[PDB]
Order: C-alpha cells, then structure tokens, then sequence
RNA sequence: AGUAAGGUCAGCUAAAUAAGCUAUCGGGCCCAUACCCCGAAAAUGUUGGUUAUACCCUUCCCGUACUACCA
RNA sequence: AACUAUUCCAAAAGUUAAACAACUCAACCACAAAGGGAUAAAACAUAACUUAACAUGGACUAGCAAUUUCGGUUGGGGUGACC
RNA sequence: GUUUACCAAAAACAUCACCUCUAGCAUUACUAGUAUUAGAGGCAAUGCCUGCCCAGUGACACCAGUUUAACGGCCGCGGUAUU
RNA sequence: ACGAGCUACCCAUGAGCAGUUUAAAAGAACCAACUCAUCUAUGUGGCAAAAUAGUGAGAAGACUUGUAGGUAGAGGUGAAAA
C-alpha cells in the first residue's frame, strides 16, 4: 500500500461541497510505502503447546508471517482478542486452584524436551577420592550440557559412586514433569585439551 | 482478425498430412519473423520422436521393429524412414547407413556390463559403451527427443558417473543428463547436406526463403571475431 | 574509535541479563540469561566448584574484565600497562592487554584459598588500577566482569555498584 | 511424451464459475429468466439436455457397444 | 492514477506514472460456511483480518464502502442469510 | 585574401635549471681506418616592451597550414 | 518517462542453529588421562542462506524512444571579426 | 531478375559464393523445427589474394584482458655515392 | 474513427505459356498470346488528371492472372526509390 499526497493545494469548499479537482491536483509525490516499515509482530494465544513456543495458554508475539501460515490455520493457537485473553485466564484459575496446570512454563516446556534426548558427562579426576552427590552432579549440567540445576531437583539412585560408569539421574522441572537423564560418569579432561585430542583432530 | 494454426490433427497417422504455410506472419497477422514466404507447396508426415513406445502396456519388454522403406522429408534437413511393428507403423529418422529390410532394436533395459551398439538400436546412455556416437537426445525420461536431429550431426558420450551421463554436443557444449533417458546411436542421414552448393537464386525462392531487405546498416560494436570461454556444462538433473 | 568495535560494543552491552534464580528449578543456560552476579557468592562458589569437581585447593583465578577501553572520545586511546602492587599480593603485577585488542583484559588476582574479603578487596583494587589509564567520566570503562577459575566458568559480576 | 494436439486448435475448456456458486446455501441469481445475457449476472447452469421424443437425424449417435452385435472379442476385418 | 516530478523537483518533468498493489494469492477459512476460498489478498487485507481478530469479523464488521468488492458483498449475505436462518 | 601557426648549437629533440644525442675539434687504443674510451668548444628566427629576463607580448623576415561557399 | 533486457535492495515464501588449536617445568595415576600455571564470555537479542514460476515498490546499466531549440549586428547571407 | 504508378530502369538494390555475430530449445510466429538447424548483418559468382594496427570508440569479458571479413587508422625533419 | 476492391508483401483456392531449336521444362536460345515501358515523334484544358503511332526487353519462371482473406498512421509494407 502506498500513501502519496498531492503537490497543489486544493481549494476549499466548507459547506459539505465536493471540491474542484483540476489536472495539476492529480500530480502526486510518495511520501512513505507501507512495506518498507519496519514490521510489528502479532500476539496470539496458544491453544496447544508448541516444541519451541509457550504452552498450551499462554501469550506470545510470534512473527507475523508464522502466526498466519502455520500456526492459525492448524488450530496450534487463536487469535489474541481481548474477549479470548479472558478465557484463558479463567481456566488457569480452575487447575491451579486445585494444582492441576502441569503445563510448565514457556521455557519449562522447551526444558523437558532438551532433557528427553540428552547425555551428561560427569568428567571426574581420580588423583583425589571423589563422591557423586546431587550438588555435584547439577555442576556438570551447567558446564557440559549447559543446564541450572536446583540442588533439591536432582534425585541420585541412593548408591555411593567411587568409580566410572553409567548411570541414571531424575531431574523434576517445578514439580510437575519428571525426567530420567543418562549419566556418563568419565574420567575428567581440560576442556582445551580435551577439544584438541577429538574435536581438532577429528 | 486471429487465424488459426493448421496443426489441429490429435491422433498419429504415417500418411502426410495438410499443411499451411505461415510466412512469418504471427496470429495477429503482423510480420514478426523476415525473409519467410512464397515456397514451394509441402506435406507434413508426423514424425515419433520416442523412440520407445510399446503397443500396448500388457508388455513392457524391449521390442524389435523392421524397416520398410527411407524417404525424402521436406520440412527437416534429414531423411525419414518407414518403420513398422506389431501392428502400427512409424515415421523415425533414419541414420547415416539404414536401408530397406533392416532390423532396429528397441530397448531400456540398464544393463550392468554393456550392450553391442548398433547403427540404428537405441538403448539408454546407462548401457552405452563411453565411446558411442549418439542423436535424437531425450532430455528427460519420456519426454521424447529434442536434440540433435539435423543431418550428419552426431553428439559423443563422454562419461557415466553416479549414475549420470554426461554428451557433448554438436555445438561442443557439454550436457548432463540422467542415464535412463533413450537415444539413438549412430550419426543422422545426409551427410553431405552441408555440400550441397544452391545454383542460383531461385533455388532459395523453391525452399522457401525471401530475399533480405536493402537497407544499408553500418556494423555495430557487435561484429568483430569474437573469442569467448566454453558456457558451463548445462544439467538437468534435479539434485534433491 | 573505529565503527566494528562500537558495535562490538554495543553488542555485548545488549546482551539480556536477569537477577536471581527463575521459578524453573531446572532450566537451559540458553533459555535464562546468566544469574550469578555477587562477588562473594562468585567466590564462594568458585570454592564449592573445586569441592564439586576435585582438585587441589589452590587455584590461580584469571579474571576477564570486559573493559571499556575505547569510546572517550571519536579517537581511540591507546593500550598501556599500569602496574599496581594488590593489597593482598598471591604467592607490582603488570596489567597484560589483549592481542586483539577486543577489550578484554586477563589478570590474575589471587589464589583460590585466599578468603573472598582478601579476593574482593583484590578486586576493588583492580577496578581502580585499570580505570587509572582513561579516569575520564565522559565514557564507562567497565562492560562486564566474568570471574572465572583455573577448573572454573566465568560468572558475570555486578561490579556496577563497585566502578565508583 | 509429445502430444500432437494443440493448445489453441483444441476446443477451450468452460469458463469458470462464478464466485455465487462457491457459496454454500445461496441461491444465485442469473438472466436465464430473460432468456438472453445481461452483464452483471451470474452465468446459469443448466442440466444436459433431454428431449423427451427422440428425433431420428438430430440425435446423438448411439454408443458402439449399445449395438446388439457388439462383442468384447476383436475381430479382424 | 496519476502524474509525478522526477527528482521529486517542481521545475523537472512532469511523468505519468501508476502505482499498483501487490498481489498474493492466499487461501482463508471461514467459520461460518466451512469452507475454504482461494482469495486474491493483500497485505493490508491481512493487517485487517488480524485487526478485527477473525476473518468472519472482518467481513460482518466493514461496511460496503470500506470492502470494495462484490466477492465480499456475496460473501456476507451468505454467511448473514446462515444466521438469520 | 583572410585566418591559423612555427623558428633554439652544424643537425635533430627536451626544458628555459639553456639539457640530451649526434656532428665538429684535440688526444688515447690499432699496423692503419672505423667502432670504442677520454677531454673541450657550441646556440633561444628578429625589433621593442615585459621590476629584470626567460617560455610571454610586439615589430621585422622566412617558411608552413586551412578555407575561398548558395545562386 | 513508458516499454524490452541485465543487475542490486525491499516485500513475499522457506530452510538450519546453540561450537574446536592443550602439551605435564613439578607431579599423581597400572591404563586413558589428571591435577598446579586459566576450561571465559560469546555466536546474533534473532542470525544466516536458499528461493522455480508469477509479481509490487525504490534504484543501476543498455536498447528503443519522448519533449524542445539551434542568438544578433553584417554595404545580400555564409566565413572571418565584433557584442 | 528488381525499383522511384505520373520527368531518373541505371554504374543503384537483390543474387548464387565467402565471412562475421547471437541462441542447448515445445504446444498459434521462428516450428509442429533442434547447431550440416534458425535468426540479426556485411560484402558480391568463379580465379589469384585479402597486408600492418586494440592507442581511441564500441562490444565482449562485464577483473586483468580479448576482438578490426567492428566503427576507424595505416608519419615527419636533416645529411648522404663528381652532377 | 473509417480505409489493403488501387498499390507493397503474404496466407488460401483456381487458371494460362502455342510453334521453333536442343540428351533438357537449362532462372539456356529464336519468336507470338501474355506482362513490363527503352528511344523518338505527335498529344500538353489532349482520346487520356500519363494516352495514341512506330520501335523495343522478358516470354517454363525470382513468371504472368482471377476470386477471396490478413497486416492501419507513434503504424502497416518494402529485392531502400525515404
Ligand atoms: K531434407
Ligand atoms: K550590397
Ligand atoms: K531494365
Ligand atoms: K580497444
Ligand atoms: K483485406
Ligand atoms: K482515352
Ligand atoms: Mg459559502
Ligand atoms: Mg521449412
Ligand atoms: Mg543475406
Ligand atoms: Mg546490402
Ligand atoms: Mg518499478
Ligand atoms: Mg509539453
Ligand atoms: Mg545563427
Ligand atoms: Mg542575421
Ligand atoms: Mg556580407
Ligand atoms: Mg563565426
Ligand atoms: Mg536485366
Ligand atoms: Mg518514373
Ligand atoms: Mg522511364
Ligand atoms: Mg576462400
Ligand atoms: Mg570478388
Ligand atoms: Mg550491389
Ligand atoms: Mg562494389
Ligand atoms: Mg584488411
Ligand atoms: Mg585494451
Ligand atoms: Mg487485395
Ligand atoms: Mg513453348
Ligand atoms: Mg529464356
Ligand atoms: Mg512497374
Ligand atoms: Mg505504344
Ligand atoms: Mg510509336
Ligand atoms: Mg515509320
Ligand atoms: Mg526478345
Ligand atoms: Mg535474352
Ligand atoms: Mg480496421
Ligand atoms: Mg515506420
Ligand atoms: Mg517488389
Ligand atoms: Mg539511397
Ligand atoms: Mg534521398
């Protein structure tokens, strides 16, 4: 859509008169075009829960182009009217009353789906004893896989580790969804050395 | 006033068939093409370009056709020849060396090894040995034969990689194509068209051709020996 | 001052950054910005790591400052080395500037055992030795902090209440 | 493969309906009550015609396999 | 429709010059009749649907001189004739 | 006729910081000549004006160059 | 200018995403590695690339083409000269 | 052979021949064809030949560069064998 | 807006070229029908808004010709005579 306007002023005509129009009124200049504007994104509220989006409920300012190509048309989300926002609202107020939401988060979601296919190395030296306790074990979510782990979350299968092997650990994101994550227990290596023998070579 | 084209038959026939000439004027009625006009009057004899076509699709197997007779074509350069089989004749361009009583194979099944080449079988560029003097190129499977049709000319294959074919053609360009596609091996009819030496000036007006315009035009910067790099290979396979 | 390190600059200045630990009690260091910003917790914690992954207690800690070098004026200042003997020296120490010159700076402070007063007091020390070269108020000097261990990540430090 | 009928010398396909047909539960309106076109005015459709009489010359020609004699078996002639 | 100075200057030429929407083709879902028309749109008809927060808003809340266009006219009193009956 | 335009060592060129090459003169090398090496001399067409001169302008002279068309 | 052709940007559609240069001088460890003497942050607050056929807005190049004029005095005009 | 019907029928244009240039291909021209093909031009059968020049312009490459059977070009002054 | 019933070119559909010379239906040769219009004289409000008389060139081809259709002025068409 293109906005122009005219170079020779009009004359008036006040008293609800359609004005002359003469040929040097049809002389026009573009003053702005609407597609070269810096586009807006569009809210729209989800009414299912999307792998990378929020969750089912929830309010989110996806692009334009994805809100109507893909995500309208397949009923994934509704428009974000304000008589829409309220329903929403109000069936939140029914399972959380109760402690029913079990929706997590919009980052909560993608937290579940990054642990369901995941491996941790808990990278431990042998020079000095060691004992695996869940303090420990959330320190290696954080620098290999890049993971905040509340001390509290981890649940250790209760048995004593002293040497390397595999492993299982429960990780429980707000107390609603439980996942059990592998556990590679290796032996430690420099991060800098370690990417130079693998990483560099290969 | 719009005028319509004379190509409205629909079903193959081997008996020549009507034609009208055009003399450059498009439907409009407008010259769009010079020097075209006032030739000698021609029939059209409907030309199978694929080369492999079974009667029926009970039997998809390779099938052996016999030649009848090689006639004289006036629209292309080349020369036709009769061919029937089953139950059904066929108009097809005759090689350098076909004659009457002759037997051409028709075939696509890919061989791992090879298969003899023949001076008129036509098997797909996946069985050809690398050597093989190739015509009547079929761009892409079942789409029929578009290159390499005039007379005497003749593309070489030139090699077979995963699972592609590579020819060159006559106007020394390099084309890839999928191995699958059917073609003709040998080199087309009337070799020594291009020896043919034109009497005089009327023998131009009998084919066809009008006399240029007499406007004298000053060259451009566009003549002058041009030196310039082979174009890239030209590929019509679709890499996914 | 040269245009592709203003952005560089304007960069890691946009870099989002949240204050304490999200509702998640497990969630991605992708999907959270960093959380970590007191000094006396870094240290502590730096501390906890070596509990965490075992090693030997004491530990060089090369801390990376993303100074601010640059940006006084439409001319750039040139790099310099202010050498500055620490309060609680670890067993004058120059001030090393980067190769690149990509306003990071990395300068030992002190050993792991030393106690997180000795070590902030250290780092006080250092806020003001480097701030020594341009002490200008027209541009900041101080970006970022990221204090990290010899077995350790940095940790973003809030040495915003500490540049003065 | 190269079909030998031609775009221009075949006979064109209908028009397109109008957009009133597209409409679920509306009745369109047309100028088959004027019996003569108007601009304006949706297009009708009408059902193939079926003369109640069959006219021997102004009939259409009757289906080869309608004739008695018709067998499934090819013969040669 | 319209004329225009090149250079956008007064004392330049004067130019005809035309201005012409750009077209999409687009397929959009009604509630009310369920179903699905392959419609010619444009970006500001999208900007419009999503303003009124539903396509059948869109069409039952403009009037006849903010549409422009006989398609929606039928299109409203098709989708109007399904409530009232 | 008009207009354009130039002159510099014996010769031809570049700069006006009057230079470079060649020719000319003297000497060396060789049996002698030439080549070659070394050294020296040499000029701003002409008159007047250009702070003063030169590249400029002017006068004189030689020679070069284009055009001289419609009826 | 339009129009034809070439090229770029924008619109539009789509695709992928969380990342690499130690070396042990001491010395632990049967290995493989380790610890002391650095293992950060970051990728970009989206980014990067592709996009057939049609096709919009704004520029670049070329073809074709559009609008308009071609001063005066002069012992007739041109030429030389002059204003 | 052709042309200025109504003042020029020619030495002008065309023409077989030779050469340069642009194009790897489908449903109305070219063409129901596919580089021995088809267009945009020059010059005029045959015979002997078609020399030198990419600085400028143009074209191509779209960078260095390459092209004259592309537009076009293809030198002075002085001395020297009796005259 | 209207014009390709004259003319330039083309697409359809038809129709003509006798005798003579040569293995020739060879854009060969002699000469009519036929088609162009070289030279001169009459004519110049003329028979004629381009002709008559004599004389000429081609006359089996790039030839003449009837009917009918197509291209329309910023264009059509052109073996370039603007
Ligand atoms: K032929
Ligand atoms: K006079
Ligand atoms: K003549
Ligand atoms: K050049
Ligand atoms: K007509
Ligand atoms: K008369
Ligand atoms: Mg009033
Ligand atoms: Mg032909
Ligand atoms: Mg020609
Ligand atoms: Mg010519
Ligand atoms: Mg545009
Ligand atoms: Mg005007
Ligand atoms: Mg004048
Ligand atoms: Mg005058
Ligand atoms: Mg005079
Ligand atoms: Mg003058
Ligand atoms: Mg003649
Ligand atoms: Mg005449
Ligand atoms: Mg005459
Ligand atoms: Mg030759
Ligand atoms: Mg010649
Ligand atoms: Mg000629
Ligand atoms: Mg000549
Ligand atoms: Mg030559
Ligand atoms: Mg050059
Ligand atoms: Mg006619
Ligand atoms: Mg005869
Ligand atoms: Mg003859
Ligand atoms: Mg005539
Ligand atoms: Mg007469
Ligand atoms: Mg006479
Ligand atoms: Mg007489
Ligand atoms: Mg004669
Ligand atoms: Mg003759
Ligand atoms: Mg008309
Ligand atoms: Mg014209
Ligand atoms: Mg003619
Ligand atoms: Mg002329
Ligand atoms: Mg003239």
């Amino acid at each position: 859509t293109v906005i122009v306007e005219r170079w020779w002023k009009v004359p008036l005509a006040g008293e609800g008169r359609k004005p002359r129009l003469h040929r040097r009124h049809r002389v026009y200049k573009l003053v702005e075009d609407t597609k070269h504007r810096p586009k807006d994104n569009l809210e729209l509220v989800l009414t299912q829960s999307v792998e990378e989006l929020g969750v089912r409920g929830d309010l989110v300012s996806v692009k334009k182009s994805v809100g109507r190509n893909r995500l309208l048309p397949q009923g994934l989300a509704v428009y974000a009217s304000p008589e829409n926002k309220k329903l929403f609202e109000e069936e939140k107020l029914l399972r959380q009353e109760g402690k029913l939401e079990k929706l997590q988060t919009k980052a909560g979601e993608a937290t579940v789906k990054f642990l369901r296919r995941c491996h941790l190395e808990v990278g431990m030296k042998n020079n000095v004893k060691w004992e695996l306790n869940p303090e420990i074990v959330a320190r290696h979510f954080l620098r290999n896989l890049g993971v905040v782990v509340a001390p509290h979350a981890l649940k250790l299968p209760e048995e004593p580790i002293t040497q390397r092997g595999e492993y299982w650990c429960e990780v429980t994101v707000n107390g609603l969804d439980t996942v059990r994550v592998p556990m590679s227990v290796v032996n430690f290596e420099r991060p800098k050395t370690k990417r130079y023998k693998y990483w560099l070579a290969q | 006033a719009t005028s319509v084209s004379w190509k409205s038959r629909t079903k193959y026939t081997v008996m020549p068939v009507k034609m009208r000439k055009s003399g450059g004027r498009n439907h409009t009625g407008q010259i769009q093409v010079h020097g075209i006009g006032g030739g000698h009057k021609q029939r059209y004899r409907m030309i199978d370009f694929l080369r492999f076509r079974p009667e029926h699709e009970s039997k998809p197997g390779p099938f052996e056709e016999k030649v009848i007779a090689v006639r004289y074509d006036p629209c292309r350069s080349a020369d036709i020849a009769l061919v029937a089989g089953g139950n059904r004749k066929r108009w097809i361009i005759a090689t350098e060396n076909m004659k009457a009583g002759d037997t051409v194979l028709n075939s696509d099944h890919i061989g791992r090894m090879a298969v003899a080449a023949r001076e008129g079988d036509a098997h797909p560029l996946g069985a050809l040995p690398v050597g093989t003097l190739i015509n009547n190129v079929e761009s892409e499977p079942g789409r029929g034969a578009q290159y390499i049709r005039a007379a005497g000319t003749c593309g070489v294959l030139l090699r077979k990689v995963n699972g592609t074919a590579i020819i060159q053609l006559p106007s020394k360009r390099q084309m890839q194509v999928l191995e699958t596609c059917i073609a003709t091996v040998g080199r087309v009819s009337n070799v020594d068209h291009n020896k043919r030496v034109i009497g005089k000036a009327g023998r131009n007006r009998w084919l066809g051709k009008r006399p240029n315009s007499g406007l004298w035009q000053r060259k451009g910067g566009w003549a002058g020996r041009k030196i310039r790099p082979l174009p890239p290979m030209k590929s019509y396979v679709k890499l996914p | 001052a040269s245009d592709e390190k203003k952005d560089d600059i304007e960069k890691i200045k946009s870099y989002p950054f949240m204050e304490g630990e999200p509702e998640d009690d497990v969630y991605l260091k992708r999907l959270y910005p960093r959380q970590i910003y007191e000094v006396e917790k870094a240290i502590h914690l730096l501390k906890k790591f070596q509990v965490l992954d075992f090693t030997n207690p004491n530990q060089g800690v090369y801390l990376d400052l993303t100074l601010d070098m640059t940006l006084g004026k439409k001319k750039k200042v040139e790099p310099f080395a202010s050498v500055l003997s620490l309060p609680y020296p670890f067993t004058g120490h120059e001030i090393k500037v980067d190769e690149e010159r990509e306003n990071f700076l990395e300068t030992k402070i002190a050993t792991l055992n030393m106690s997180s007063d000795q070590i902030a007091a250290n780092l006080q020390a250092v806020i003001n030795e480097v701030c020594r070269q341009r002490p200008l108020n027209l541009g900041p000097f101080v970006v970022r902090a990221f204090l990290r261990s010899s077995t350790s990540e940095g940790l973003l430090i809030k040495i915003e209440p500490l540049l003065p | 493969a190269y079909e030998w009928g031609v775009r221009s010398t075949r006979k064109p396909e209908p028009p397109p309906l109008d957009r009133v047909y597209e409409i679920p539960g509306l009745e369109p309106i047309t100028y088959a009550g004027k019996m003569h076109f108007m601009p304006g005015l949706a297009r009708p459709v009408f059902p193939p015609w079926d003369p109640g009489w069959t006219h021997p010359k102004f009939r259409r020609l009757p289906p080869l396999h309608e004739h008695p004699l018709y067998k499934d078996q090819a013969c040669y002639v | 429709l319209g004329h225009r100075y090149v250079n956008n200057d007064k004392l330049s030429k004067r130019v005809r010059k035309v201005w012409k929407p750009q077209l999409f083709q687009r397929e959009l879902y009604s509630e009310i009749l369920d179903k699905r028309f392959t419609v010619t749109v444009t970006m500001r008809t999208l900007d419009l649907i999503d303003q009124a927060c539903g396509f059948d808003f869109y069409i039952l809340k403009t009037p006849k001189e903010d549409l422009c266009s006989k398609f929606g006219m039928d299109l409203k009193r098709g989708m109007l004739l399904r409530l009232a009956r």
